């Protein structure tokens, strides 16, 4: 089976109050 | 490759996506240090509630999309802090377990659970979920701080002094609109501003105001004041400004002149009335207003004066004294009618009106004394006046300026009422002045005060 690995972060918008950009990942190797 | 793979986060209450797509929901695939955005044949993105009320997103790759091995993708999307994470962060909501990292308001979880599923295999193919483990966590921005300046100004504006009576403070309360059909919480946060004489302006500021609501202001009725109440900032950052502005008073006056009698009261009566010409109604100091109308009674022991304290701005007010109080007077008035823009003081004067006293001596049988009197304005008197001879009472009538009196030996009368500066002239009749030599003291003279004139009958 291929392995996967995940990561998950959450970085606040520089010069916007109270935005914040989710980033879900997922990276396969075979 | 993996395949049939999707990507999901459900969202905690402390975020929310953006309104209209502005979540700018994408994938990007990197690989070779290379960035590329999945088209919309590739990928579909969804959101849905779910059984316990929050938002689940899910990135859904197209069924038969195939991971490129050692590619990176990435499921990027923009959420705002929700309402709930601004009250908490102002300190309005309580934290629960598992809401923050070690309940700190400044580490709220973004997500409550996400994870990827993806299958692998021709043929009958394996599927599998994995749970992400990382859990990350957020600070919303700073509460508001709301400035809030309370000024007090005299009668005439800013900087003018203040006569009337001032709480020692005025507590000012914040009041949050609700903006969900429920009613305004107007106890929000309060404060004591300090009132001192003198200090026209204090400034206070509400702490930890939370974002996303517009404010108000509370701020008490306080007597001999007018209030208005201003936001001198921006519906997203209020700042308030309380000005106190003291109401007007109308002073009335009463002023004797040429009266030794001080125990006198006159009645005053004032009519008031409002430029939009509502009846005005109401108790102003010691003087209750009905219907426009008030009357004051002025005597020694009052100081001559009553006072209607702190009218509305712009009264329109006429001073008449009672028909009653004014006999025996001539009557005069200073500020009798005006508008009540700043304090204003209406003065009545009472001048008691002059008498004529004409005395008869004989040196060495009645004789006769025509009066003449023309008025101030120099027309001849007609009218009827006391006259006194010795305390017995006569009415004395002028006609066309003349009347005629009738006196013995060291008799005198008196005549009260005269109109004040009039000028008289007295004049013995020739069948009188027969036999004498006739010579007059003070033969005429301007009625200003108490005058009397002599007429001496010598024999021969």
């Amino acid at each position: 089976e291929p392995q996967t690995t995940l990561h998950k972060t959450i970085t606040p918008i520089s010069g916007q109050d109270d935005k914040y950009e989710l980033s879900l990942d997922i990276t396969s190797k075979l | 490759g993996i395949h049939h793979v999707s990507i999901k986060d459900v969202l905690s209450k402390y975020v929310q996506l953006l309104p209209n797509g502005s979540s700018e929901f994408r994938v990007v695939k990197e690989k070779d240090g290379s960035s590329e955005i999945l088209t919309e044949n590739q990928v579909t993105f969804d959101t849905k509630t779910t059984s316990e009320g929050l938002v689940e997103v899910t990135a859904k790759f197209s069924p038969n999309y195939s991971l490129e091995d050692g590619a990176r993708y990435v499921l990027k999307f923009t959420v705002t802090s929700s309402q709930e994470a601004l009250d908490a962060i102002a300190g309005d909501k309580k934290l629960e377990a598992g809401d923050a990292e070690g309940s700190d308001v400044n580490k709220l979880y973004s997500n409550k659970g996400a994870s990827v599923t993806y299958s692998y295999g021709i043929g009958n193919s394996q599927t599998k979920t994995k749970e992400y483990s990382d859990n990350p966590t957020f600070k919303p921005s700073d509460p508001l701080t709301v400035p809030v300046e309370v000024e007090w100004q005299g009668v005439t504006g800013a900087r003018t002094v203040i006569t009337a009576d001032q709480p020692s403070n005025v507590e000012l309360k914040l009041v949050q609109k609700n903006k969900n059909g429920g009613s305004d919480n107007q106890d929000y946060r309060k404060t004591n501003v300090n009132v001192s004489k003198n200090v026209s302006n204090e400034t206070r500021n509400f702490e930890k105001v939370a974002k996303g609501y517009q404010y108000d202001l509370i701020a008490p009725d306080v007597p001999a004041f007018t209030k208005e109440i201003k936001n001198v900032g921006t519906e997203s950052n209020p700042s308030f400004k309380v000005i106190y502005k003291q109401l007007p008073s109308l002073t009335i006056k009463k002023v004797l002149e040429a009266e030794n009698n001080l125990n006198k009261e006159f009645r005053i009566k004032v009519k008031l009335t409002s430029p939009d010409s509502k009846p005005l109604n109401g108790t102003f100091g010691e003087i209750t207003v009905v219907n426009g109308e008030a009357e004051i009674r002025v005597e020694k022991r009052k100081r001559w004066r009553g006072i209607l304290s702190y009218l509305p701005r712009g009264t329109h007010y006429k001073v008449e004294e009672e028909a009653a109080s004014t006999n025996g007077y001539h009557v005069t008035y200073e500020n009798q009618e005006g508008d009540l823009n700043k304090d204003e003081t209406s003065t009545v004067t009472n001048h008691k009106l002059p008498s004529l006293s004409v005395t008869k001596k004989v040196t060495g049988k009645s004789f006769k004394i025509t009066i003449n009197i023309r008025d101030a304005q120099n027309s001849p008197l007609n009218g009827t006046y006391t006259a006194t001879v010795n305390n017995k009472r006569t009415p004395l009538q002028f006609t066309n300026g003349r009347a005629s009196i009738d006196l013995n030996k060291d008799q005198t009368i008196k005549i009260d009422g005269l109109p004040l500066d009039s000028h008289y002239t007295v004049e013995e009749e020739t069948n009188s002045s027969r036999g004498y030599q006739v010579s007059y003291e003070n033969q005429e003279g301007k009625l200003d005060g108490d005058k009397s004139a002599t007429v001496t009958n010598n024999k021969n």
